[PDB]
């Protein structure tokens, strides 16, 4: 959650 | 590090079944590291052939620039459909027309498409049986030097027939640009 | 969820599958890669039993 | 079986997806010859 | 003791070891125009050019030391000259190699003069509103001469 979803939402 | 005189050709040598290129156009390698037949490694997209105008070219290609504005559905348009607007015409509250011509407003479901076809409006005569739906491009006619007042048209023009009414039709001479396939070959020397 | 919870509440114990299957668009010429959730894959215990819908189940081999 | 041309197709597609008709096509030696000429 | 079968065959007097029959003819094939010293000269030439460029970029490191003799590294070993590391995965998973060039045989004497003569003319050519592209260098001429003599050897053969 804190890595893949964060990178998808930010970029 | 780098130098002022960057000539990678003088620093790259090609041998039999071996190409050595100095990394500094750009190229990409697959993750596996093995290529295949007709695989493309380097990309050499040149900005010299790039064009800012929205109109795109379609031995030689013709590009007719057209001012297209994509506005939202809830945007108030200050111009009417099929109306002739001049230069600096206020189309929206904060959008002004850059070129003068015929304004075409295409209202889609969730987007308002405003197109400004720049060109000279000409009234074709009765004998002018030009193709209504099929636009024809006219190249530079070799005008006879005998006529003095005959202004030689050095640039190609694209004549498009605009039929806003069923009984009245007009001819618009839009501009054209030159994109030549044969003319223009630019690539940086890779191997000495 | 945990194993105890699953059996108590009759839910299958399983694991999520998130794949970011993005290569390239159709005509937009822009890669739109999004981690899509395909589904859930059941997990096996150390003893070999999988809990599906609260029921301990086994898989028997075949010849 | 296998012999996937797909993997190769992928590296080609990503960079240049468009199925446009190639206009200029010549070898690198021919390009150098045309440049020096 | 005998590990090579060819030496055994030539000592005993028996027929040679049969091989696959090549369909190509020795006369109907192109010549050879690749000299083995090409790579060894190209690598040291690129190394000399890069060292000269790095010394020109940072004159502080180049200052205080004579350009005739420059002790770059005193731990150079001929046995450890070939180093291969497949951990290089900057762009893709692929192997990589490292070459420990020795400055003991690098002929920077003429290279320094050549570079100091070429930059002084390229800068004034740029100031003259023209772009200068250097046609060739001395190391490239030497590599071309090696290729030419190897081609002449193959032609005579």
């Amino acid at each position: 959650e804190k890595i893949l979803a964060k990178e998808k939402t930010e970029e | 590090s780098p130098i002022l005189h960057e000539n990678s050709d003088l620093l790259s040598k090609r041998r039999r079944n071996k190409f050595i290129i100095p990394l500094h156009i750009s190229i990409e390698i697959p993750v596996n590291g093995i290529f295949r037949r007709n695989s493309i490694l380097a990309y050499f997209d040149d900005p010299r052939y790039r064009r800012k105008s929205s109109g795109i070219i379609k031995d030689r290609f013709f590009f007719i620039p057209e001012e297209v504005h994509i506005l939202p559905g809830s945007s108030s348009i200050m111009v009417r459909n099929n109306s002739i607007v001049g230069v600096d015409t206020q189309i929206t509250l904060n959008l002004r027309s850059r070129v003068g011509g015929l304004v075409r407003v295409e209202r889609k479901k969730k987007r308002i498409e405003l197109k400004i076809f720049s060109g000279d409006i000409h009234f074709p005569g009765e004998t002018d049986k030009i193709s209504r739906h099929t636009g024809v491009l006219i190249p530079p006619g070799t005008g006879k030097r005998n006529s003095k007042e005959s202004k030689k048209v050095k640039n190609w023009i694209y004549v498009q027939r605009i039929t806003p009414s069923k009984k009245k039709f007009f001819v618009l001479v839009r501009p054209v640009v030159t994109y030549e396939i044969t003319d223009g070959i630019n690539l940086a020397t890779l191997f000495p | 969820i945990k194993e105890r919870d699953a059996v108590y509440e009759s839910l299958t114990y399983s694991s999520e599958l998130y794949v970011s299957a993005g290569l390239i668009w159709k005509n937009s010429r822009d890669m739109q890669e999004q981690t899509i959730f395909i589904g859930n894959i059941p997990l096996m215990n150390s003893l070999g039993t999988s809990i599906v819908n609260g029921i301990y189940r086994i898989v028997i081999n075949q010849i | 079986e296998k012999s996937k041309q797909e993997r190769m197709t992928d590296v080609h597609n990503k960079s240049i997806v468009g199925k446009g008709t190639v206009w200029y096509e010549m070898a690198y030696e021919d390009a150098v010859k045309e440049r020096m000429q | 003791e005998d590990t090579n079968l060819d030496e055994l065959r030539r000592d005993c007097g028996r027929q040679p070891l049969p091989r696959k029959d090549p369909g190509v003819k020795v006369e109907e094939e192109p010549l050879l125009s690749n000299h083995p010293y090409v790579d060894k000269l190209w690598q040291i030439h690129n190394a000399e050019q890069m060292i000269l460029d790095d010394m020109e970029a940072n004159p502080v490191k180049y200052k205080g030391k004579n350009l005739t003799e420059l002790t770059d590294d005193e731990d150079f070993d001929e046995e450890n000259r070939i180093e291969y590391s497949k951990a290089y995965y900057k762009k893709a998973l692929l192997p990589k190699m490292i070459t420990k060039v020795s400055v003991k045989e690098l002929d920077l004497e003429a290279a320094f003069a050549e570079r100091q003569h070429h930059n002084k003319l390229r800068m004034e050519a740029q100031e003259r509103g023209e772009v200068y592209k250097i046609p060739k260098l001395r190391r490239n001429i030497e590599m071309d001469e090696y290729d030419f003599i190897h081609w002449r050897r193959s032609l005579e053969e």
